[PDB]
Formats: C-alpha cells, structure tokens, sequence
RNA sequence: CGACUCUUAGCGGUGGAUCACUCGGCUCGUGCGUCGAUGAAGAACGCAGCUAGCUGCGAGAAUUAAUGUGAAUUGCAGGACACAUUGAUCAUCGACACUUCGAACGCACUUGCGGCCCCGGGUUCCUCCCGGGGCUACGCCUGUCUGAGCGUCGCUU
RNA sequence: CGCGACCUCAGAUCAGACGUGGCGACCCGCUGAAUUUAAGCAUAUUAGUCAGCGGAGGAAAAGAAACUAACCAGGAUUCCCUCAGUAACGGCGAGUGAACAGGGAAGAGCCCAGCGCCGAAUCCCCGCCCCGCGGGGCGCGGGACAUGUGGCGUACGGAAG
RNA sequence: AAGGCUAAAUACCGGCACGAGACCGAUAGUCAACAAGUACCGUAAGGGAAAGUUGAAAAGAACUUUGAAGAGAGAGUUCA
RNA sequence: GUGGAGCCGCCGCAGGUGCAGAUCUUGGUGGUAGUAGCAAAUAUUCAAACGAGAACUUUGAAGGCCGAAGUGGAGAAGGG
C-alpha cells in the first residue's frame, strides 16, 4: 500500500505520465527480464533494452526459443523491432511486426562501458538488501 | 469641501441623493496635501507634514519627506524601517499620522467602529456567515 | 405569508450573504498545522518550558466574575520589586512583566 | 568534420574568426544549393554547420564576457551586465551587512540583559 | 539575389563586392509580396553576368 | 436608403491596428485605441467583463521571461556556474 | 459547498453502539451470519497472547 | 489599395504565406488527427478586415 | 393481373441516440508565495531539408554551452558511431545570447528626420561626405560645476 | 565701480542613484449607485455593497492605552466560541443591530522630539593604502553636510547627577 | 492625545507546484477533453462555436477486370 | 440474434431521482414537393479543332447589341 502522500495512485493521471514520458524515462520504463540462465551470472533481475541485445518473445503470436536480435528500438510506440518476426504486407513487401518489450527475455546482453556500469551499480545495490536481514 | 463632480447637479436617484452641494470628502485636506506631495515624487517616502498658513482660498502645508536610498538613510538602523518595501507610498494607503485621523480608529467606546483592523475588515467580518463544519 | 401559531422572525438574509460565507474545510488541517506550530517550537527552543512564562493569580472583573482567579499577564513592577528582581531582567528569567497593571 | 566547443576553448581570437568566417561560406553555399534543383545530402548539411556556427559564436562570447569580468573584478563601479540581476526587488533590499546593524542603544540592551536558557522543577 | 529586407543599397553594393570579388554597378530593390527583399544587381561592363554566376553555383 | 444603398458608401475606415495590443482598434481621428487606450500610460482594462481581462491578462501570451524566472525562482536565483 | 456534510453523534450513543458492537461478535451466530467462516476457529473472542 | 504603408504589406505577407495546405507527409505522422487546414481564407468570402 | 395505399416482420440506407471507455474538468486541501528601466505583462514579425496550425524558439532563431544521463530521432530522407576522445538522445538548467513595437526612452510615429562622440577606409580634416559603434526621455535625490539677484551684508572706491 | 560671503533660486546628455508599468484572489485609502424589499412610495432597505480611482505584500492593516470598567477589578493587536439576533436604531413599519467581562489560538515589546549634559564627541563623499576571498569595512589624508543642532546617555513603567 | 516602529495566531475563487474525492462523464463537466479564447461575427467596445472513439497490430485492401473517372465485381489482410 | 469488457441481486446509505406538452433547448427528419421556381436591360446561327463527352470552350464566317455622359481606354478609396 502506497504511504507516500507525493506520489499518485489515481489511474488518469498515471495514464498521463506515461504517455507523455520524456524520451529518458522511456528507456527505462521499456524494460525487458534477463534469461534465467543470465539473471544468475549477473544477480540481476531486468534491463532496460538497446539495439543488439539477442532476445526471444515469450508472449503473442510469434513466440518460442527464436534467439534473433533487435534492430530497432522505438521509444515514441513503445516497441522494439526484432530481425526475425515480420510480416508480409498485401503488398509483398516485409515489414516488421512491433511487440512490446514486457513480452521479451534478453538471452545476451550487449555489453559496453556503461552496460558494465548499470549492472554493477544494480547489482551492488541488493547486496545491501541480503546485509539488512541481522 | 468637494462638489459632487455630476452634470448640471442631476443625480439622477433617490431624494436622499440629490447631494450636489453641502459635500465634505471625509478625507482631510492634509491628507490631501501629502498625497500630492508624495505622487509627484514616487522615488521620495512620506514621513507626516504640518501647517505653515491658510488664506481663505488656499492653505499651505510643508511636507516632509524622505529619500530611502542615500546612504545617511540606508543605514542608521533607527532610520532603516521606512526603506523597507512595504512602507512604498503611505499616504496613499492612509497611514500617516494626517492620514490615520480619516480612518476613525483607535482604542476606546468611541471607536469600536473599526474593532477589527480597519474599517471594513470590521465590516467583512461582522457580514460573513460563519457556518461551521458541524453545525 | 404568515400562517397559524409560528414565531415572527427577523432573519438577516436580505443582503448578498453567499459571497462572504466562510465554510472551515481546512480546520481539521490547521488544527494539525498549528500543533506543529508547537511540537516544532517546543523542541525548537530549549528544556525551557513550553506554553511560554510563567502569569499571575488574577482575579476577573464584573461581578458575575469577581468570585474566581484567572491568569493574568504580567506581573508587574510593584510585585517584581518586592520580590526582589529587576524588572527587566525578569523576562530573560522567565518571567512576563505587565507594567500597566495596578495594585 | 564535427565542432566540439570543448576543443575550441584552446583557440586565440584570431583563429576563431577565421575559422567563423569559413563555416558563414560553405553555409552561404549550401543556400545556393538549396534554391536550385540541389542535391538530398547538401540539404542535410545545412543544419549541421549552422549549430556548428553558434558553437563558435559561443566560445567567443564566453571567452569575451568572462574575459571582461575578470578585468572589473575588485573593482567599484563594474557595469550594468556584470551586476547580478537575481529580481529586481532583490537589488534594493538593503544587504547582509547592513540589516545587520544594530544601534548602540540597543547594542548595550543586549549585553547587559542577554537571554538566559533555564528550566523550571527543582 | 534575395536580400535580408534591413539592407540598404549601400550596404548591398559593398555586399556583393566583398563577397564575390566584382564591381557593381547600380542596384534596384522591390519588396516581393511573400515579404523578402529582392535585389536586382547589374554589374560594371568590366565584368559578365554569366561567368560570375557559373563561380557561385548556378 | 436607408439599408442597403447605405451600405454602398462604406469606404473610408475608422480603426487601424494598434502599435501595443495588435487590435484594428487604434482610432485615427481620436488618436487612441479602444482596447488599450493607447498614448495613454496605463492599460485600459475594465471589472464590468470579467472576459476582456481574461482574454489579456498574464498567461496568455508567450511569457518570455517569466518562463525563466518561476524556474529560476526553485533554486533560490544563483549565479555562478556549475561545478564540473 | 457549504452543504451540510457532516453530522454529529452525542458520544453516549457513540459508546452505546460500540459496546453494542462488540458484544454481537462474540455470539457465534451473528458473527457467522455476516459470513465470516468461523467454523474451524475455537473460542469466540479469540485471544493470543501478547507475544504475538 | 496600391498606395500601402510598409506595416501593411508586411501584414499582407504573413497572411499570404500561411494560406496553404498541409504538407502531405504530416498525416501519415503518428498520432495527428489534423487532415485539412481548418483556418484557410478565401479573398472572397472571408475578409482579413484590414 | 398489375399499380397505389395501409398494418406488421426481415434486409439495406438515412441518422448518431444508448452503452462501454477518458492524457479534460470541477471541488476541497497542503506547500511555497517569485514581475519590470539590468526594458516586464502583452503585441508584431521571423526562424525547420521537405512544415499551413498548435507547440518551442529569436538572425547563435524547432535551439548554443554546461551538468546529469548513456544509444537514439522517425512521416520520409540525410549524416557523423565515434563512447579507455568529447557521448546520439532526453531531462535539468547555474554559463552565454535574446529582432521590432510596448512604462518605451533622441524627436515623431509617416521604417519619417536628426544631434554630438569615437572607429575602419575616401577630400589623409575643420566649414553637415560611406559603413559601424557609443550617446541623447521625463520626474527626482545627494553631491559637483557654471551664475542669476535695486535679496541681506561686509570690505572698498 | 570692483571683490568676498551668505540667503533665495536657476541650468547641465554633470558623478552616482532612484520613481514610472503590469498582476490585483486576499489587503489598504477614497468614490459610490440603482434594481430590489416595504405588497404603492419618498425616510428606510438593498449598501457604504456593484461599477469607478489610487497604493502595496507574501501577507496587509492593526498594535503597546488620552482603554475596559464601577468590583475583591482587569491590562497592546489580531482570530475563534460565546455574549446575541441581545442593549440600541427604524414611516418604532419593513427591516437593521454592535460591545464589555468569560473560554481559547498566539503571545513581545520598544524608539524619538522635547528638558538638561558631554569643546559636534556625528554622518556622507573622494583618494591611496592594512588586507582578503564572493566585497564590506573599523585604520590614513582631503571635499562637503551640520550649531536654524548630527551623535551619546534618556521616554512617563518615571529620568538624571 | 495631537510623533514613530514591531514578529506570531488571521485572509487568499489570481500564481507556481502538489495530493485527493460517496463529483461530471463528450447536449454532461470549465466557454474550451481536439490546431479554444480557435474559426467566424461586429467600424469598434464586445460576442464567441462546432468538434472524443479503426484495429491487438496499418497488417490502410497488392494483383485481375469493367468504366474517361467517381464507382463496382472478384482476389486478399484481420477473431471480425 | 447482434455486440466485444465489464455487470448485477439482497441489507442499509446518498441524490443533479422517472416526461408528451412549457410559441421548451440542442440535434435529426418528414409531408408540402420533383411542386414554387431557375422570365429586368431585343439574339443568335453554321462548320471545324481539341475531347470519354459540347445549346454553353476556342477558332472561322454570318447575323446583332453597347454607340465616344459606352458594355471602350486609365486611376483614387476599398479589396489583398
Ligand atoms: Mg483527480
Ligand atoms: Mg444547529
Ligand atoms: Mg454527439
Ligand atoms: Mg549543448
Ligand atoms: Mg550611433
Ligand atoms: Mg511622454
Ligand atoms: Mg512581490
Ligand atoms: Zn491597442
């Protein structure tokens, strides 16, 4: 239960702060779960998605052990663009088919220097949650 | 005194208000005297003024005043009061000791009038309708 | 307009009443605003007491009152003075001091 | 070719111009480009140095007014905008010395009769 | 050429001077109804008309 | 004549835009703006329509520059710069 | 807005039907016949103890 | 007129520039729901009153 | 027989009711409570690769620098992926910049007409010769400089 | 006749400052109707409210008694609950209508002119410096203000020697 | 008494930020859920609207055919 | 049967609580009705070309009108 009297619980105006999210909260409200085989190498639980993550839908129409990378990340719809699922149109031409990142699981994640730094910094930070329970 | 400033005396009201000429502007002429000397010079603040001749047409008032930014005023703490921002223009809000007489307050019988701050902050509150909560 | 057996009554609604209505809303959220116009003095100050100096026996006017005592304001000088402290050294000690109060 | 105002910051003054000065003449012909039939990657081009020209615009004009600043420093009398700005009623409150004056009336108030902390049970 | 609609004749002719390398001869303005100044620039018979163009793009 | 062969002479105009509000209210022959009052210092502005305060009070135009001081207003107005 | 929105109650009948409240939930059949499955549960004013 | 001041016709020109349609590459944008201009003055019907 | 008219029902049309949704209100409440000559509020104009509006901006014009962030923007093109350079984007915003009218301020408001001072070149310039820069509103305070008076008076002739 | 002082006044694109306009929910100073009610209407009521005009501020105004009281007396202002729809006003018709005790919220007090006293013991501005950051000074030498009275101790609860 | 300052408790339907509700649900609720003080009207002061909804995703109906085209008849997308 | 995401019973509570009328408000649609009417200032006709298509376009010829206070040739105001 929410005990914070400075942040909402009504549903149009959280609707409004999504819609209208800045494009730096929009990354990290895109967020995708890590590969139970990856979440326990790292300890961490889930990671806002980039553009060559390897990654398999684990919802929808298109689901199932399909390791394919994204290629396109739009922030504006929402979607991620992945290099496998498409579509053909009435036209023949294949376009990509959108699905959210919440219906997604990361299988390699794409590291750099500050994907060094975003999961050491999220990482360290639930050590000092095991180190609470004395 | 004031004549009623209306064309060729017609009020155009009530008999009650057909005052076109025995009008007396309950504001003082001293009052007046410092409110037109302290618009001409808005950067000057107004401290009283006092009476130095009257004709039988004109009546002359020296008033006094008080530059908030020469640095005989600024500091001095015993002078700093008047260049601190809400003292700007006192006369025209009525609050020198000319001025204060037309406002009819003070402690007393006589003046409970104006019980509550002002005149009609007196007013204001003895017409609001103070219903409560549980009531 | 009247009817049977009722009271003639004088009500004051004949004037423009619904713009100077004051509806208190917001007393239960001024009483929890000025208790902590108290909890953050109270701490605020020192282990000097709360609730300010210490006041007089006063004993109220106007005979329906006069059989009763009532804290009063100050002091004052005539009872300062025979108790032996200086009377203006009397409000840094605690103590409020009422100078136009006769005895 | 990127302008990165970092980079620039190490320039003189005679340098930046003349390299200022450049940048107004691919812009001014980029222009030309655009008013004929033009071509899809000169149009393009066209927004990237005009940024690029306020980016030296900039380096000159805080590498002038911070320039100018530390001359008037510890000086009366620095002009109007060198002056802190902060509102203007800000500007004619008194100042953090002068509210703090106390007169010596009342500088001898407090000295001989300070206030006291105390408690009162025992 | 189209000029910004603040500029003079003066200032026109030590524009296209300065710029270009080239004498003018006269000039002669007219505001166009889409609201920018249009500026019709003869050259001195010193020089052409279309070469100087041929070195400016067009 | 009195209608429509009357509305043959409507030729000459009254109003132009005023230099202050923009309005086709500044009168030619009075020299003064009906929505402003122009060449007179104060802003003419009536309590009897609560709407002609409402379409020109504060807030309804671009507010170039108290745009930055209600932002600069949350910080307490600094004015020297960042540390890196 | 300056309907009458709240109303008092004088505080002997708010401690009449307080103790009238409390009273009801320890009858087994009224606490259960506003559908609280009690069946299992022992004693009807359950007390754990204070270490709870 | 032909006899015009110089603050008329630069007011003539703003009103002559933005007499125009949409460009159509703004309705296959995401999320408009603008589809004509709404705000377009004919020189017959409606009149700019000077 | 057919047509016409009428009453019911199916099916199609006209119309946008009902229902379900809601980035909008409205009410109450809390916290702060900040404009302007250092040019406010407002107005006008302009600015995008393709852009009329709304929005955002001011010739550095759909944004510059900086800090935070850390790979997008997207209707289509285009371009730098460089990030153990400086790093896309977006938020923050403390540095810089901010055309014209407006208290509006050289004078007028007709982009009309000046006046001094200095600068770069032309008569190497005074006596009205191109561009640029600075200055020039009213009130009023303290001080300065200049000086009016058969005002009061001194020392004189 | 000249020169010097001082008083009254001028001028300047003088050196350095200031005021203007906006917003106006609340607040302060004035100005101010009528519809309406009285089953008509004039005094009255609406209402010292609407409109008009001027000034502010984060609050404003008020405020340390030329008070309330009439007894065993309270002790600046502001706000609340009462007093009270009461004393009183009024074609005594319609209507209008405060306060003091009392209970609370909050609580805080002070300063000058004058009367005398101290050799004006005082302030502003400029100049170079102690020595400084983010600039303000107590220290130094000049130009003014000022005796037609700046500064100190003092305010009615008394004060001074 | 005819001079002066002074905090707190108090007022706030404007402002900047916020939280909520036995509220309203596109003829309602602000005039205004949307390019709303907008189009438009009046010489001017002033007046001042209409207007929400494809789908989960544009996958927005390629191709054939009749017709000069609108408009069809097939085919196709979609759970529809 | 359509429709495609929410809703209802009982015990108490609370209202912006139920329409046929108000020359009611806003929106929609009929009969009248393929009806009144598309009649001020004398007037058109032949061939051809372009065209999917011509009483109306262009051109050629014929017939006519304005008839120099014009149905001609230029402007101010206004329009933009
Ligand atoms: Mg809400
Ligand atoms: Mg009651
Ligand atoms: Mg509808
Ligand atoms: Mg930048
Ligand atoms: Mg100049
Ligand atoms: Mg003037
Ligand atoms: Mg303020
Ligand atoms: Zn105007």
């Amino acid at each position: 239960m929410k005990f914070n009297p400075f942040v909402t619980s009504d549903r149009s105006k959280n609707r409004k702060r999504h819609f209208n999210a800045p494009s730096h909260i929009r990354r990290k409200i895109m967020s995708s779960p890590l590969s139970k085989e990856l979440r326990q190498k790292y300890n961490v639980r889930s990671m806002p998605i980039r553009k060559d993550d390897e990654v398999q839908v684990v919802r929808g129409h298109y689901k199932g052990q399909q390791i394919g990378k994204v290629v396109q990340v739009y922030r504006k719809k929402y979607v991620i663009y992945i290099e496998r699922v498409q579509r053909e149109k009435a036209n023949g031409t294949t376009v990509h088919v959108g699905i959210h990142p919440s219906k997604v699981v990361i299988t390699r994640l794409k590291l750099d220097k500050d994907r060094k730094k975003i999961l050491e910094r999220k990482a360290k930070s639930r050590q000092v949650g095991k180190e609470k329970g004395k | 005194g004031r004549k009623r400033p209306v064309p060729k005396g017609a009020t155009y009201g009530k008999p009650v208000h057909h005052g076109v000429n025995q009008l007396k502007f309950a504001r003082s002429l001293q009052s007046v005297a410092e409110e037109r000397a302290g618009r001409h010079c808005g950067a000057l603040r107004v401290l009283n003024s006092y009476w130095v001749g009257e004709d039988s047409t004109y009546k002359f008032f020296e008033v006094i005043l008080i530059d908030p930014f020469h640095k005989a005023i600024r500091r001095n703490p015993d002078t700093q009061w008047i260049t601190k921002p809400v003292h700007k223009h006192r006369e025209m809000r009525g609050l020198t000791s000319a001025g204060r007489k037309s406002r009819g307050l003070g402690k007393g019988h006589k003046f409970h009038h104006t019980i509550g701050g002002s005149r009609r902050a007196a007013w204001r509150r003895r017409n609001t309708l103070q219903l409560h909560r549980y009531r | 307009a009247p009817s049977r057996n009722g009271m003639v009554l004088k009500p004051h609604f004949h004037k423009d009443w619904q713009r100077r209505v004051a509806t208190w809303f917001n007393q239960p959220a001024r009483k929890i605003r000025r208790r902590k116009a108290r909890q953050a003095k109270a701490r605020r100050i020192a282990p000097r007491p709360a609730s300010g100096p210490i006041r007089p026996i006063v004993r109220c006017p106007t005979v329906r009152y006069h059989t009763k005592v009532r804290a009063g304001r100050g002091f004052s000088l005539e009872e300062l003075r025979v108790a032996g402290i200086h009377k203006k050294v009397a409000r840094t000690i605690g103590i409020s001091v009422d100078p136009r109060r006769r005895n | 070719a990127k302008i990165k105002a970092r980079d620039l910051r190490g320039k003189k003054k005679e340098e930046l111009l003349k390299q200022l000065d450049d940048l107004k003449v691919e812009l001014s012909q980029l222009r030309v480009a655009k008013v004929t039939g033009g071509a899809a990657s000169k149009l393009s081009k066209i927004r990237v140095v005009r940024k690029s020209i306020a980016r030296v615009l900039t380096v000159i004009n805080q590498t002038q007014k911070e320039n100018l600043r530390k001359f008037y420093k510890g000086k009366k009398y620095k002009p109007l905008d060198l002056r802190p700005k902060k509102t203007r009623a800000m500007r004619r409150r008194l100042n953090k010395h002068e509210e703090n004056l106390k007169t010596k009336k009342q500088q001898r108030k407090e000295r001989l009769y300070p206030l006291r902390k105390y408690a009162v049970k025992a | 050429f189209i000029v910004d609609v603040k500029a003079n004749k003066h200032q026109i002719k030590q524009a296209v001077k300065k710029l270009y390398d080239i004498d003018v001869a006269k000039v002669n303005t007219l505001i166009r109804p889409d609201g920018e100044k249009k500026a019709y620039v003869r050259l001195a018979p010193d020089y052409d008309a279309l070469d100087v163009a041929n070195k400016i793009g067009i | 004549t009195k209608g429509t062969s009357s509305f043959g002479k409507r030729r000459n105009k009254t109003h132009t835009l005023c230099r202050r509000c923009g309005s086709k209210a500044y009168h030619l022959q009075k020299s003064t703006c009906g929505k402003c009052g122009y060449p007179a210092k104060r802003k003419r502005k009536y309590n009897w329509s609560a709407k002609a305060k409402r379409r020109n009070t504060t807030g309804t135009g671009r507010m170039r520059h108290l745009k930055i001081v209600y932002r600069r207003f949350r910080h307490g107005f600094r004015e020297g710069t960042t540390p890196k | 807005t300056w309907r009458r929105w709240h109303r008092r109650v004088n505080t002997t009948q708010k401690r009449y039907a307080i103790c009238s409240a409390l009273a009801a939930s320890a009858l087994p059949a009224l606490v259960m016949s506003k559908g609280h499955r009690i069946e299992e549960v022992p004693e009807l004013p359950l007390v754990v103890e204070d270490k709870v | 007129s032909s006899h015009k001041t110089f603050r008329i016709k630069r007011f003539l020109a703003k009103k002559q520039k933005q007499n125009r349609p949409i460009p159509q590459w703004i309705r296959m944008k995401t999320g408009n729901k603008i589809r004509y201009n709404s705000k377009r003055r004919h020189w017959r019907r409606t009149k700019l009153g000077l």
